[PDB]
């Protein structure tokens, strides 16, 4: 057997090699809180909110690019854990606009969700936030890019699952835009699934753009008949 | 408080008590309607130092 065992939280776990740190935590049932991970889409450890800490280590790990190796105990509810959760927090709402009533992703946000259950509670940022000037990018897809937080999911879904390659990051520093630096009509077949791997309210349906508000839908499954993948 | 004096010595003289000293009717004691704005002070977590969640 060529499984490894590790340890969450002072429970021993048997992971394969090339396991990283948050399929290991997920396969004890429980879910590192996340921004840039994707499960369909390429890892990019850019927005920093999975770090946690391995015990006798003196560094926070990044859990969605780590692979994990034998004998490593994994403290997801630590001090430092929840002070790093808690600043990439702050820092990710250091410059978030003051949208959240004129916002769609209200209700079904993540960024508001994981902000109440591991963010704190006040801001301690007195100074002017930045604005970031929108776009144009289609018919279909309600572009406020001042909402955005550079989590990359755009970019990866573009050049991975769509493949059109249209998707860039501009500019350096703070003042980086996730934009195609052209007035650039981005149409392909998989567009709308940009809106579901969204985190925040920067990318919203335009057709259902201040229309209903999630907590007051209900939901039905259902079979898709446009088309025979079914 | 405007009731004359021989009613007021018939009134206190049926209770047995001074009636006048103790009205049930509010009358200029009262506090104003319109008041000055407050300002009203903070919580003992309005800290910009050492304010973490965790603790
Ligand atoms: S995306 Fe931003 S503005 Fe919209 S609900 Fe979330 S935190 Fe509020
Ligand atoms: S617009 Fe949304 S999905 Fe695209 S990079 Fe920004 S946060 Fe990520
Ligand atoms: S989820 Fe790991 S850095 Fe974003
Ligand atoms: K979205």
């Amino acid at each position: 057997s060529n499984l490894i065992e590790v340890f969450v939280d002072g429970q021993s776990v048997m992971v394969e090699p090339g396991t990283t740190v948050l399929q290991a935590c997920e396969k004890v049932g429980m879910q590192i809180p996340r921004f840039c991970y994707h499960e369909r889409l390429s890892v990019a450890g850019n927005c920093r909110m999975c770090l946690v800490e391995i015990e006798k280590a003196p560094k926070v790990v990044a859990a969605c690019a780590m692979p994990v190796m034998k004998g490593w105990n994994i403290l997801t509810n630590s001090e430092k854990t929840k002070k790093a959760r808690e600043g990439v927090m702050e820092f990710l709402l250091a410059n978030h606009p003051l949208d959240c009533p004129i916002c769609d992703q209200g209700g079904e946000c993540d960024l508001q969700d994981q902000s109440m259950m591991f963010g704190s509670d006040r801001s301690r940022f007195l100074e002017g936030k930045r604005a970031v000037e929108d776009k144009n990018i289609g018919p279909l897809v309600k572009t406020i890019m001042t909402r955005c937080i550079q989590c990359t999911r755009c970019i990866r879904f573009a050049s991975e699952i769509a493949g059109v390659d249209d998707l860039g990051t501009t500019g350096r520093g703070n003042d980086m835009q996730v934009g195609t630096y052209i007035e650039k009509m981005f149409m392909s077949e998989l567009s709308g699934n940009i809106i579901d791997i969204c985190p925040v309210g920067a990318l919203t349906s335009k057709p259902y753009a201040f229309t209903a508000r999630p907590w007051e839908t209900r939901k039905t499954e259902s079979i898709d008949v446009m088309d025979a993948v079914g | 408080a405007s009731a004359t004096r021989l009613i007021q010595g018939l009134r206190n003289w049926a209770s047995g008590r001074d009636l006048q000293a103790k009205l049930q009717l509010r009358y200029q004691e009262i506090s104003k309607r319109t008041q000055p704005p407050p300002k009203l002070p903070v919580g003992p977590s309005h800290r910009l130092s050492n304010n973490y969640y965790c603790a």
